[PDB]
């Protein structure tokens, strides 16, 4: 299966969570979609007038 | 209030500071300077490995300067600009030996990063 786990051999401790920067930065960024409501550059063209 | 009575024990007071196993005194009340409010411990934050403070060696007093004050140093004058967790490492190189001869020092040797405060005692011995 893809997202199986079978031993998590754990070295590790708790680390804080900051929210995806919302404790930082004032905003959290784990929406995917909310980022893509960022404008992105779609088509670049010069005017050309052919007839 | 005023009534000298000097001793064999001498006349003042003497202050104690204690720390893991080292004890340095001084007769004269200190000139604390306290720069910031007190750093919160911030190992949550950036740090999932093993964090411990090695608080029975760490916190020893540890002598990293030393020098002749002499009249003939003019008015502005530096003394010892000091680099101070630089400095208690570079003291010991100046001794001529490793930082894993020295109890403050070992886990500088082991770990990676350090976070904490530091106490600075400038002691004079003027007349």
């Amino acid at each position: 299966e893809e997202s199986r786990n079978t031993t998590v051999l754990d070295t590790t401790t708790t680390l804080q969570s900051s929210g995806f920067g919302r404790a930082f930065f004032g905003e959290a960024f784990n929406d995917l979609k909310t980022l893509m409501r960022r404008y992105q550059l779609y088509g670049q063209l010069l005017l050309s007038v052919t007839t | 209030m005023d009534n000298p009575n000097p001793g064999p024990d001498g006349e003042g007071e003497v202050e104690l500071e204690k720390d893991s196993n080292v004890v340095l005194t001084t007769q004269r009340d200190p000139s604390t300077s306290i720069p910031a409010p007190v750093s919160v411990k911030w190992s949550r934050w950036t740090s999932n490995d093993v964090v411990d403070d090695y608080a029975t060696i760490t916190s020893r007093w540890y002598q990293i300067a030393e020098f002749v004050w002499s009249k003939d140093d003019p008015f502005d004058k530096e003394l010892a600009r000091l680099i101070l967790p630089r400095a208690l490492l570079s003291s010991i190189e100046a001794n001529s030996d490793a930082i894993c001869d020295v109890p403050n020092t070992i886990p500088f040797k082991v770990h990676a990063y350090w976070r904490g405060d530091m106490e600075v005692r400038v002691q004079i011995n003027s007349n």
